[PDB]
DNA sequence: CTGACAGCTGCCTGGAGACTAGGGAGTAATCCCCTTGGCGGTTAAAACGCGGGGGACAGCGCGTAGCTGCGTTTAAGCGGTGCTAGAGCTGTCTACGACCAATTGAGCGGCCTGCGCACCGGGATTCTCCAGCAG
DNA sequence: CTGCTGGAGAATCCCGGTGCGCAGGCCGCTCAATTGGTCGTAGACAGCTCTAGCACCGCTTAAACGCAGCTACGCGCTGTCCCCCGCGTTTTAACCGCCAAGGGGATTACTCCCTAGTCTCCAGGCAGCTGTCAG
């Protein structure tokens, strides 16, 4: 009951579901390995967050489809593994 | 035969026209049998 | 000076929906979409010209690129619109 | 260790946006790994673009180009 | 006569 | 068409359009050689071996 | 007399011609190619703008926002196919 | 294939001494009959069809046959046919073509049969066509004296 | 003698994965290609190389789709492949 | 030329599945595979026919099929280009 | 007269690459070292794929590289597999891979 | 009877450098030529886009190096960049 | 308060106007290479049973691990302030690439010929299977 | 009743031999790299300017984590039953070969002429600014 209401609430909304500061910290931590003392424009981090959330939502949709195909409501890591394997990003 | 010879010069190739003319020379029923007429 | 399709998008919107506005983010989306489809069609036209060993991009190349890229109904409507525009341009 | 910044409720929110009803407890580590891989690829391409321009600041256009070449174009930042 | 360091 | 015409004229005939079985080809041959009533034997030139 | 006005279009045939020339698509660009490209772009823009305006009307709004464009793109099958691998910032996803 | 039985019958009627091998049957039966055929004095005469020789040309081409007899050689009359090309280089000590009509449609068939029999005498078909086909055709058609 | 179910299937799996030959007869594929093409434009001639390329591409696509279908079938604890498996593979691939 | 989709034969689909690693095949797989192959061929052939029509030709060359596959995202080697 | 490939120490043609870059409509101007770099990169990629293909051919007791060997080389190497992910090799076949659950 | 430029001889030279004994078939040579052409098209297009982004009218060694870095995976890209920079240094030294 | 439309400013750039070089039409013309309605074989891939073994599907019984409710604990978010690394823009001027005559040799097909490879034929070895037996 | 090997049947594997057609080479020939020039100009590089990206806090407060309670379903265990597999027997269609007369219709080569490209000049479309106003 609560799950469906939450689904509808987040489905009608457009705001970013991931908190901005943790995602920025993660982006900077990842970028630290490729180059040292890197600066990021705010628009760049916003674009990265948009792309990451869209990718994660699409992957979660594919994994929910995989779980439904397995006669299950819960999503399991094997569903993520199969979704990525079929999509070809593996 | 005259209709096919007229259609020869204008899309059907010379081989197609040749075969159609051979069929015509064999029997005109090879294209369409004479209808069996009946009331509407 | 920065060039953008905002003015032309606004004119088209006013032509189709005279009383409907457009937000700045939506205008940016429209500019990005126009640039994307322009680049795709132009790249396909360039590839078609190179494949056929032609040094000039003509209306035929753009038409073939449009037919290759756009889906069915969109492709045919765009072809009709482009042919009409070219016919009007040549008759002046 | 900023990968823990992607909290479990955030993963649940992302799944709900995707129409997921129930989520297993081991999904969170897997999705954190997936996000880490994706971010690594995109950021690597963006840093390559930034270095090519002799710039020390990764602009939004670099990220847009990286996403476009990854096969997922993004609208709204290129103009 | 030619070897690649990628295969070490 | 020849079957129709011959039957309309009443001429007893046999037919071999190459689609008959080999043993049935031999049987038809022997029948034609033995039976005198069969006036004609319509055939396809390219067939019969 | 403007070339766009001569062609009866609203998009900048001149700007498209300059972009085709400065771009490395070919060493020669014909006269009718920019006109055709501008017409095609204008048609696509008009279609997507009409769909976005209809979606905005369905939402009791008067300005087109990115959500309206996202809904218009995803609802129309042909435009969804054209922009299948495209993500719209602050656009969301279709109701489900 | 139709004449295969008749030829086997004639061989048995006239010369019962000869060891006759018949290549009829499905692939399993053909392989079963082939089993142990490399031994000398295993078979004297082998009977097989043009379809079987064309399909099984890899096995037959390798062997060194003594005599190669082609009954109803008219099937070889077109050199552009796969049968002619597949059989052209067969390993046979001597060759013999049996036919009723060495010429049927054009002199190119005659060249084809001759080339199949004596390749070192009719090496070129185009030269033969230029020498004979063009003038003889002109004569028959009235284009040449 | 009768081999138990599954053994001959694995044996032909190994046989057909060892080889690289085309698995669809050339004449049926050529006919299908001509039938499909006659709808788009009449009086179109296909070169043999074009038909061979089409057959190779189609066989590769079908092989990859069958691999995905088998992966779907192993998921949900099954061995047989069912149309739902193909549908799931295609939907995840981004088609339809 | 009509009803040529049946040329895609049931043993052919079985062979393709076995090459794909499938062990057991349901009876309803064949129709789905026929539809999928029909769609894929339709798309590729439409693109190739457009390419040929652009060149003012009436013969579909292998280069046009290669270009169509490359545009679809399925670049094929060994047939030129 | 000394060729540019000889000067650069490569086997691929620097001059042909320069002509293709100029005629391919990629930019108004083409630098001097760009064809050299591109030829070097092409030669390296060819060397990698051919080394793996020859190793496959030797593993198959064959001296000439056939397309199956190239396909095996590309698919067995992870980096080349990623590089040629959306590429189909004619008469290439597939890797022998039977899933564990299907085994008896 | 017209010239058809191909990388057959160069691919053969590279093969002989790597494997002096192994050979290559016509279909395999066509596949290799297609692969070389495809990689050339990829790198050239990436370089052209890189030049356009930076408002540069020329394709230099830097553009192709960045294109190789963008396209090829990790170890492949690193080794390719090493080979390319060695080649360019040798070419500059030879003048 | 706050984004968006508009009146106005300054400016870059696209609209006229000329020659004109050549990229792209007309015009053979050669030749390959089919092209397809009707025929006739000929098998070997398809097609159709059919007994049944096993896998898909339907339950049942758990019993636990995800869901739900409550209270902390915290960390995101916002609001200035604030300090500088660095993006953006501009003038010089060389280094470098665009053309352009002469070369000239390296790269095209044409023609040949070993020989690598595909395949036949025994003999060897391997994989799977149930019957009957030992327990 | 149940786990075990043995003999056997099918299946590859593997070593000789051998025919074939294809790659690799070599040889004329030419056209496009190459070399030696000129000669614009792209951008490499200082040098200036001012933008925003980072580092900081103090307060709000809503979200996140942990704990307790709880029961809905994932999964193991049974019991089917149906349906697709292995293989034997029958169908038929690739396909191959005639049979024919001409018919495209890519190609190479010639000619030749509209239409871009380059150059020049000038006025209008437009980027952008803030003022104003509805939300
Ligand atoms: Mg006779």
């Amino acid at each position: 009951t609560v799950a469906l209401r939450e689904i509808r609430r987040y489905q009608k909304s457009t705001e970013l579901l991931i908190r901005k500061l943790p995602f920025q910290r993660l982006v900077r931590e990842i970028a630290q390995d490729f180059k040292t003392d890197l600066r990021f424009q705010s628009s760049a981090v916003m674009a990265l967050q948009e792309a990451s959330e869209a990718y994660l939502v699409a992957l979660f949709e594919d994994t929910n489809l995989c779980a439904i195909h397995a006669k299950r409501v819960t999503i399991m890591p094997k569903d993520i593994q199969l979704a990525r394997r079929i999509r070809g990003e593996r | 035969y005259d209709d096919f010879m007229a259609q020869t010069t204008t899309f059907m190739s010379v081989i197609n026209i040749l075969m159609q003319l051979r069929k015509v020379c064999n029997h005109p029923n090879l294209f369409d049998p004479r209808p069996v007429t009946s009331p509407f | 000076r920065k060039e953008s399709y905002a003015i032309y998008v606004y004119k088209v919107l006013k032509q189709v929906h005279p009383d409907t506005g457009i937000s700045s983010k939506a205008m940016s989306i429209m500019n990005s979409f126009v640039n994307d489809v322009f680049e795709r069609i132009a790249g396909e036209a360039s590839r078609l010209a190179h494949y056929n060993k032609r040094s000039t991009i003509t209306s035929r190349e753009i038409q073939t690129a449009v037919r290759l890229l756009l889906p069915g109904e969109l492709a045919k409507h765009a072809v009709s619109e482009g042919t009409k525009a070219v016919t009007k341009y040549t008759s002046a | 260790d900023n990968i823990q910044g992607i909290t479990k409720p955030a993963i649940r929110r992302l799944a709900r946006r995707g129409g997921v009803k129930r989520i297993s407890g081991l999904i969170y580590e897997e999705t954190r790994g997936v996000l880490k891989v994706f971010l690594e690829n995109v950021i690597r391409d963006a840093v390559t673009y930034t270095e090519h321009a002799k710039r020390k600041t990764v602009t939004a256009m670099d990220v847009v180009y990286a996403l476009k070449r990854q096969g997922r174009t993004l609208y709204g930042f290129g103009g | 006569s030619r070897k690649s360091m990628r295969q070490s | 068409v020849l079957e129709q015409f011959l039957t309309y004229h009443g001429h007893l005939y046999l037919r071999l359009d190459g689609s008959t079985r080999v043993e049935q080809r031999q049987a038809l041959m022997e029948r034609f050689n033995a039976d005198k009533r069969i006036f004609c034997f319509i055939l396809s030139t390219r067939s019969g071996g | 007399k403007t070339r766009s006005s001569r062609a009866g279009l609203q998009f900048p045939v001149g700007r498209v011609h300059r972009l085709l020339r400065k771009g490395n698509y070919a060493e020669r660009v014909g006269a009718g190619a920019p006109v055709y490209l501008a017409a095609v772009l204008e048609y696509l823009t008009a279609e997507i703008l009409e769909l976005a305006g209809n979606a905005a009307r369905d939402n009791k709004k008067t300005r087109i926002i990115p959500r309206h464009l996202q809904l218009a793109v995803r609802n129309d099958e042909e435009l969804n196919k054209l922009l299948g691998r495209v993500t719209i910032a602050q656009g969301g996803v279709l109701p489900n | 294939t139709s004449v295969m039985l008749n030829w086997e019958m004639e061989l048995k009627r006239w010369c019962p001494s000869f060891k006759i091998l018949t290549y009829y049957g499905a692939q399993k039966e053909r392989k079963l009959k082939r089993q142990g055929w490399t031994k000398p004095n295993a078979f004297h005469v082998c009977i097989t069809s043009y379809k079987l020789v064309l399909q099984d040309h890899q096995a037959f081409r390798r062997k060194n046959w003594r005599y190669l007899i082609l009954d109803e050689a008219q099937n070889i009359k077109n050199f552009k046919s796969q049968r002619w090309q597949s059989l052209l280089n067969f390993n046979s000590q001597r060759r013999l073509l049996l036919t009723g009509t060495p010429l049927q449609n054009s002199l190119m068939e005659l060249w084809s049969l001759m080339h199949f029999l004596m390749p070192h005498v009719f090496q070129s078909h185009r030269e033969f066509k230029e020498w004979f086909s063009n003038p003889l055709t002109g004569m028959i058609e009235g284009s040449q004296e």
